[PDB]
């Protein structure tokens, strides 16, 4: 699956 | 104390590019827990990848992997509004818990991995050494990840954008923003930090009709 | 070379929240240029202050001002769509250029600052022994500074999609993500990490059904 | 007027 | 590994002039056996005084003392042949056990020093920052020190000297080193580096004729 | 000021042993003056060679060469006696001034190293590392160097001793410190750091009658 | 008594 | 020639 992205 | 037991590396998780992000920094005095919130990249995504990473360099897989494990379950959602929240956990016996949570659903997984996993004494000088060889090229690494994220969030607003729209958006801006989302799209595949930029650019000057239309509604 | 010029200490922009973020990195041989691509913080925001920052402080009040500018004639837009793109370049006299562009109206506005500005000897190490005494604190304060833009970006974010789901949402829901919002924006109001985080959870845990709509549109 | 974010 | 034990601090002993003198240095792994060889300061002198430091200041004074201890027995000589050899060894445990050895007569004397003895978290950190904050003052205490012994050395060595001479020695230069040696003792009293290089200079400039009969004997 | 001129590398000369003695510290700001007082190694010694290096290595030879010169005209004397300063001084043009100055003799002699000279940007940066990557070995070799000044201190003096003692000392005694003596010398021609402690410590086994002779006398 | 010297 | 010795 995708990695986590910094939340906005 | 004569002695102090110390992260001799920082310890993350892989992001979004690629690129290794520190829940805990080198040189921390264990017992240690720190959190840090992170979301989806792509609506309606269903599980996130977390991927566990020692080291000081920015490309993750220059670092050493601890191990990986998937959440899923997250419900239905815009990317970027899930909370997933992840925690690195070092007790007194030197264990670091790795755990990710979703806000939402309650859902929570983890990896446990034990004191002694890891680089050993030889590598952790090798991985500092590199570190500092390789500054230049990481933070060129950093920047072109931190680029291409920005294009990408151009290039998926834009286009919720255009659907929000709909009619009040001229033909003439809508056949050019369109073109302008392929190029960016196009460049978003490649490795030129430039030519993204670029891409960007063109998407601004031709959007300020649809930046109004958006801001309107 | 016997000798190398280079920057005592960081150099940057102070950014939404009071932090500085850092254009330029302690130890930087000159000449060099780097840049950076920032955005609007409000809906329809038409300038943006610049406040170029010296020092290794995580709060940008901690940090030597080299001086401030306003850019202006920003277009009507979303907050986060505009690119606001900000150049340090010192050149071989040691002359800092800060520029802010916009790239969809063109429109470019600079501040030059002659290489005696600043801190002086004495001060630079001033400077590095504080931000070494205050690491713990500076990073607590930059974690707060990162959840309440979280909570911002979420506040703001739920806003939009509750308009734009309209009668798609139940009443129920709504009544609760409402109350859940207002919560969250007396809580970004203070300096409580944790209250913040509580109420972006109580936030999540209303939110599935506005979550699956919005996804859906 | 406002201080810029680090854009998503 | 996830953890490393190691030194936060160098830790040492107190050599003449009133220096630390590192024998594990910042930043060692344990365990760790490290060993150097110590001499007297004075003819005949029969006894030492270990004195254990952690700190990483110039000044013995300004380090945190661990205990001290003294080793006697040493047999008669002139200063600066017994070897009198100084061992700091921390176990798996952290424990440290300091000897030191008399190579000629065979006596040993210890101290063991818990692995929870000498400085807290804070106070590594408060000692860290001090021996930043006072580098350049630390540098030139080093420098007198130095200076001093260099001074003593010339003076005890001189004197020596000018008793082997005996009658080789003309009555003009002796008188001329003799006042010269007066000076030099005079200034190895106070702490100004210029006055003590000034009468070792004007020695070096009296004992021409002196170094030539030393040399040929 | 936002620039320093700094030095990218320690600057010194080679000492006795091939080792780099440091006389101006890695990041100093110029114009910086400093100075140490050396002296000779053999007696009767005549001259004395200069050789400046630019580095952060230990072993003189895996640092930059920035030249060598002779002192000469050093006036006969014991070894050890002759002051020998030298003074490293960077102008604010980031020239070089190394000179070296018999205190005795009055005779000075200098080179001169432009600001162009020595390591380029990437060479300071691959010395950095490479001192980092070998900071254990290093150390070895300055204790190995440590321990053989120190033996033939120990080697040379109880020579001179022996020839002071003459009569007063018994044939027993004698014949075993002669053997001890050439087991030493045979010792300090070899890297065995713990050949030379072995040999070390059979002279103080089998000198205490000497040390007592010479202390009385 | 005295501090040990750092022998010759 | 010889190097210079750290002076004792």
């Amino acid at each position: 699956p995708r990695r986590p992205v910094i939340m906005r | 104390v004569l002695l102090l037991d110390v992260t001799p590396l920082s310890l993350g998780i892989e992001t979004m590019g690629g690129v290794m992000t520190t829940l805990i920094a080198k040189n921390t005095t264990i017992p240690t827990k720190h959190s840090q919130v992170f979301s989806t990249a792509e609506d309606n995504q269903s599980a996130v990848t977390i991927h566990v990473l020692q080291g000081e360099r920015k490309r993750a897989a220059d670092n050493k992997s601890l191990g990986q494990f998937n959440l899923d379950g997250i419900n239905p959602a815009p990317r970027g509004m899930p909370q997933i929240e992840v925690t690195f956990d070092i007790d007194a016996d030197g264990i670091l818990h790795v755990s990710a949570k979703d806000k939402n659903s309650g859902k929570e997984q983890k990896i446990t991995i034990k004191a002694s996993s890891g680089l050993n004494e030889d590598e952790i000088q090798k991985m500092v050494r590199d570190a500092e060889a390789n500054a230049e090229a990481d933070r060129k690494f950093e920047e072109l990840v931190q680029t291409r994220n920005q294009g990408d969030h151009l290039l998926h607003s834009t286009r919720k954008q255009v659907e929000e729209a709909g009619d009040k958006l001229p033909a003439d801006d809508k056949t050019a923003i369109e073109s302008a989302l392929t190029a960016l799209e196009t460049a978003l595949k490649g490795e030129d930090k430039a030519a993204i930029e670029a891409k960007m650019q063109e998407l601004a000057q031709v959007s300020q009709k649809l930046m109004e239309i958006a801001q309107q509604q």
